[PDB]
């Protein structure tokens, strides 16, 4: 779509089972117990939505400050603590 | 309410009436119930038998004749308390964790003689004089502690009797609660307790079930394919019986936690309600 | 040992940034309704 | 004149939305005691480790699961009595009933990751009934639900701990009182299977049946209402299961001379072996033979493989002649036969009564 | 739907009710003509 | 792979020439989090 004359950058990284698409895609739970964030996983995830307004709409409902997805105590920077409400606005990861 | 009053002896040193205010929700156990008391029978001296000190056998018999009351404040020249007793509808009531095992809520709260390591307790070498604190544990751990400590006597029995050891074991034993593990005992040596005080507890267990499990070998020889018979049938029930009465597993509190930490530390205190 | 083999990386990093914001609201921006207060006796660890 | 009991926990086994409020609630213990007391506890031959792949495929299939080992506070503490009866709904005798609550529970939850989460529960239990690890000792007993808040998949629940059912104040649904509902799966009154008169005050008891075979086990709960006494029970449940006894007693462990003691005791002229040599310097020649009797007894059914209920009270009804109500109504947006029981006090000691025989 | 309640129950209670805030509606204005500025570039006039 | 020893040297390896580790006993049924360590230097740290 960006580049209309060529279909991917890397071809390893952009198929529908590509090596970077089975490391991480959120849909087949590779690093399920792994505790530690990983910043790759927004990128890979097809992030389901449905058609109910606008695209115009969506997009100035979808930036509302969500919830984070880390921690602030460690310095590992591990996942998001189950119960922790504390949001964090997220520009730049609604426009991939 | 009904509530016990100690009274605190005259000319205590500043450093015991500075410990015995630490102890604020621990457990006593009265003799018998009066408003009034004396600070002979909350201490050891009231519990041993025969002149020698208390055996842990005895200790259990203590435990259920004796009745059991809880600390609540502390004044420089009193002492209150309040019993689990009879109907007293005792408000906010605390008590202190005594256990090094993590209580939760939900838990049943029962009493049990100090087996793992040396019991702590303030000793008053003014008056002359210490007071002993029971352990508090749960109902679903305590069955297993009193079946572990005492079959770890019978093993050093073995090792000394058999002119050979059987070493060959699986390693250390442990209790395990809450995802944390004990690990009681960890060396050989130091028999602090081996025979001094469950010595008695471990020769009568020995006796009882030997008896059990040759009675019906004696009785009907057909299981694996001058002389009373009578008396002994008697004598074995009146033994067996009576040392279930004495082994027995009675909850006295339950851990009832409001608004606070579910989970509670040795050291921390926590409200119960009277069961 | 130092070979560099026939391939190439990419990496990604997030990082986060305490920020001082700024609102406007509007002067009718919302219906607000109070209701009345409840007492709630209850026991505790030394008190109520 | 009643108390209350507050806790946090995660929503993946309780859902304080759909449950409806007076409910039974129970919890769990730490799974990580499950492994260090099935390594000591298991019979032998046995593989001890069968109960650890059963074990860590639940949480794999469980929201958080970088999150076991610490215990900090955040577990899966409470869970739901339909829960059970719907991983369970199979073993049941009322087929339509139990996998009415079973399809109802599904879909009311996520309907998406509810599926296997109760397949793995379910080997989870035949795994803990495998190394003699029953599940009567990790699951306690709150009181009805009485109050919840939720935010997302965390949730803070208060119920009651004992005393009378309507002496509570719900004060957000149209009444201020509840009543204690079930499915009508667990429900199962014995006394009028026993054919004796229901009058007066009765029982409130759970049991834990338990099924012991080679690659076949089963669990199920009920919420048996009897007028029987407190240590009675036992006799009287055991007339009812008699044939599972029976099995068990047969399939419970599959992994030698006598000696007339009271015989050569009652004759004389047998050879002695007076204290003189049992003093300690020779005593190899002074017991040399004395007897032989070539005996030992390693396979025989204990006390703990022959094992097929554990009961415990929960609760009396102090209202003679009891009129407890069966009835179809909305649980989410499926239809579930409950029973309501109304006047029930709560109290008594997690104490359970184990019926081997 | 039959009921059976003996002297007295609970659900002899319970009153709940939903209720309306009010409605809220807008009114248009109009416009003339010559009441704008652009009439001083044309001469306007009728003709039936 | 089929064998014990060479993805053992494999995470030994891998944990030479690096910071944050799994602990070495590497226990069983369990998180898997790394070993805490002393004070913090200048921020939380951010991986790659």
């Amino acid at each position: 779509v960006a580049y209309t004359d060529r279909a991917t950058l890397n071809p390893w990284a952009s198929q529908k089972h590509s090596y970077g698409d089975r490391l991480y895609n959120g849909t087949y739970n590779l690093t399920g117990a792994s505790p530690i964030y990983s910043p790759c996983f927004k990128f890979f995830t097809p992030a389901e939505v449905n058609t109910n307004c606008n695209t115009l709409d969506r997009l100035l409902m979808e930036a509302k400050a969500v919830a984070s997805q880390s921690s602030t105590d460690t310095e590992y920077q591990f996942k998001r603590p189950p119960g922790s409400t504390e949001m964090t606005q997220d520009p730049c990861g609604l426009f991939q | 309410p009904f509530e016990i009053e100690v009274l605190l002896p005259g000319e205590l040193s500043p450093a015991e009436t500075s410990a015995l205010q630490k102890c604020e929700g621990k457990i006593i156990t009265f003799s018998t119930l009066r408003h009034r008391a004396s600070l002979v029978d909350i201490a050891l001296s009231s519990y041993y038998i025969n002149g020698a000190p208390p055996d842990t056998l005895s200790l259990l018999e203590a435990y259920r004749m004796r009745f059991a009351a809880v600390i609540t404040r502390v004044i420089p020249g009193k002492l209150l308390a309040h019993a689990i007793g009879v109907g007293t509808p005792t408000p906010g009531l605390f008590i202190q964790n005594t256990s090094p095992v993590d209580l939760c809520n939900g838990d049943y709260i029962c009493l049990l003689p100090p087996v793992f390591g040396s019991a702590d307790s303030i000793r008053l070498d003014s008056v002359g004089l210490e007071i002993v604190f029971p352990l508090t544990i749960p109902q679903t751990l305590m069955r297993e502690i009193i079946a572990k400590v005492v079959a770890r006597a019978v093993e050093r029995t073995a090792a000394g009797a058999q002119i050979l050891p059987h070493e060959v074991l699986r390693g250390a034993d442990v209790i395990c609660y809450n995802g944390r593990r004990y690990e009681l005992e960890t060396n050989l040596q130091h028999r602090d307790g081996s025979d001094a005080a469950i010595r008695t507890l471990v020769l009568n267990l020995m006796f009882s079930i030997n008896e059990g499990c040759l009675l019906l070998l004696a009785l009907i020889p057909t299981l694996l394919v001058r002389f009373p018979i009578y008396e002994t049938i008697s004598s074995w029930i009146s033994t067996s019986s009576r040392l279930g009465d004495t082994l027995g597993t009675r909850a006295i509190l339950r851990v009832c936690v409001f608004d606070g930490p579910s989970t509670v530390h040795p050291g921390d205190r926590t409200a119960v309600i009277q069961v | 040992t130092g070979f560099h083999p026939g391939i190439a990386f990419t990496v990604v990093r997030q990082d986060r940034f305490a920020t001082e914001q700024l609102l406007y609201a509007e002067r009718a921006s919302e219906s607000y309704f109070v209701g009345q207060i409840q007492v709630h006796h209850h026991d505790a660890i030394g008190g109520v | 004149t009643t108390q209350l009991i507050q806790q946090v926990s995660l929503t993946d086994f309780f859902r304080p939305d759909i449950e409806h409020a007076g409910s039974i609630v129970l919890i769990l213990r730490h799974p990580s005691d499950m492994i260090g007391e099935a390594n000591t506890l298991t019979q032998a031959g046995r593989d001890p480790d069968v109960l650890l792949e059963g074990l860590r495929n639940l949480f794999n299939a469980c929201t958080a699961p970088w999150t076991v080992g610490e215990g900090g506070g955040l577990r899966a503490y409470v869970t739901s009595l339909s829960f059970i009866a719907a991983c369970r709904a199979e073993e049941y005798t009322d087929k339509q009933a139990a996998d009415a609550n079973r399809t109802a529970i599904v879909s009311a939850y996520g309907c998406s990751r509810m599926e296997t989460r109760l397949i793995r529960f379910s080997e989870c239990l035949r795994a803990m009934v495998q190394c003699h690890v029953f599940p009567h000792r990790f699951i306690s007993f709150f009181g009805s639900l009485l109050e919840y808040t939720i935010q997302d998949n965390l949730c803070n629940i208060t119920a009651v701990a004992k005393g009378p059912q309507e002496a509570a104040r719900t004060d957000k649904t149209s009444t201020r009182r509840v009543t204690a509902n079930i499915p009508a799966c667990v429900f199962w009154d014995v006394d009028k299977d026993l054919h004796l008169s229901a009058d007066g005050l009765k029982h409130v008891f759970l049991v834990f049946v338990y099924t012991q075979r080679r690659q076949r086990e089963g669990v199920r709960l009920h919420l048996a209402l009897s007028q029987l006494n407190e240590q009675c029970f036992g006799r009287g449940i055991g007339f009812l299961l008699g044939r599972i006894r029976a099995e068990n007693a047969a399939w419970g462990t599959e992994g030698t001379r006598a000696l007339p003691l009271v015989q050569l005791s009652n004759d004389p002229t047998s050879p002695r072996c007076s204290i003189g040599e049992i003093t300690g310097v020779n005593w190899n020649l002074a017991r040399q033979r004395l007897y032989q009797w070539t005996g030992d007894f390693r396979g025989l059914p204990t006390q703990l493989s022959c094992m097929y209920a554990a009961y415990t009270l929960i609760g009396t009804i102090p209202s003679e002649s009891v009129r407890y109500t069966r009835r179809m109504e909305r649980f989410g947006g499926y239809n579930v036969p409950t029973i309501w029981l109304e006047g029930v006090v709560w109290g008594g000691t997690n104490t359970w009564n184990e019926c081997y025989y | 739907f039959f009921k059976q309640i003996r002297s007295d129950d609970n659900s002899l209670y319970s009153a709940q009710f939903d209720i309306l805030l009010g409605t809220y509606c807008n009114t248009l204005n109009f416009v003339r003509f010559l009441e704008l500025g652009l009439s001083v570039a044309c001469i306007c006039t009728k003709f039936p | 792979m089929l064998h014990d020893n060479v993805t053992e040297s494999l995470r030994r390896i891998t944990a030479s020439g690096g910071r944050l580790n799994p602990t070495e006993p590497l226990p069983i049924f369990g998180g898997l989090r790394p070993a805490t360590s002393a004070g913090i230097a200048r921020g939380q740290a951010s991986v790659c």
